[PDB]
């Protein structure tokens, strides 16, 4: 499991191993557009928090 | 003329001496970023001091 | 280029794209007036809440 934050533009991409810290003054992400690969055996999942 | 610049960020510039008035200048902004950058990654403390 | 204003005064500037390289800009200066100035003057709020 990761993921990815960037509530008030504290913008951590996170991985079990390490994560990557960052803040940017013009920075604001509200939309998020995920995508699938064409098949999984289970069921592949995502989460907009 | 060094310019006007936000308050926690910081200027520098050089390349003069070529026989006319152009030159090279630079901001670096030190936004929160959390990875410091420098040279000379540090070695190792010597154990048992 | 952003002229240099006084350490509580704040700038904006607008008005390009009319073919010449002239503009507007401003300068709000925040002095401690007391009178909060903004759009959307406050409705109501709901009482028993």
């Amino acid at each position: 499991m990761f993921g990815v934050t960037w509530y008030n533009d504290l913008v951590r991409i996170v991985f079990p191993p390490t994560v990557l810290e960052m803040q940017l003054d013009g920075l604001q992400w509200e939309r998020v557009q995920f995508n699938s690969p064409v098949n999984a055996g289970h069921a592949t999942r995502f989460n907009v928090v | 003329v060094t310019p006007y610049l936000k308050p926690y960020e910081c200027f520098g510039w050089s390349w003069n001496d070529n026989q006319d008035s152009i030159y090279d200048w630079w901001i670096a902004d030190f936004v929160s970023t959390g990875a410091f950058v420098c040279e000379s990654n540090p070695e190792a403390p010597k154990t048992g001091v």
